[PDB]
């Protein structure tokens, strides 16, 4: 709440995450890139679930 | 660490339960 304009970065960081799941059912890390954006969106995930334990950020 | 009760279900909680007691008053 107080810092707006936070929330789209972590969605620009999880929808990627959205589509790599889908494509999760099958040998697909192959590159280097893949891992870190796999990485980076688990990370903005686990930001989103500790900020959403508060009132206003929920 | 997960917040187990938060405010607003402790509280919509309660207004249910008063509610609901409210009607069996009835």
């Amino acid at each position: 709440r107080t810092l707006p304009d936070l929330l789209p970065l972590f969605k620009t960081f999880i929808l990627p995450l959205e589509r790599i799941v889908e494509g999760l059912n099958k040998s697909s890390i192959c590159d280097s890139k893949a891992m870190d954006s796999l990485q980076m969106g688990l990370n903005a995930l686990l930001i989103l679930r500790n900020l959403a334990q508060d009132t206003d950020s929920v | 660490s997960k917040v187990i009760v938060p405010q607003t279900v402790r509280l919509a909680e309660e207004l249910e339960r008063q509610q609901l007691l409210e009607k069996r008053k009835k």
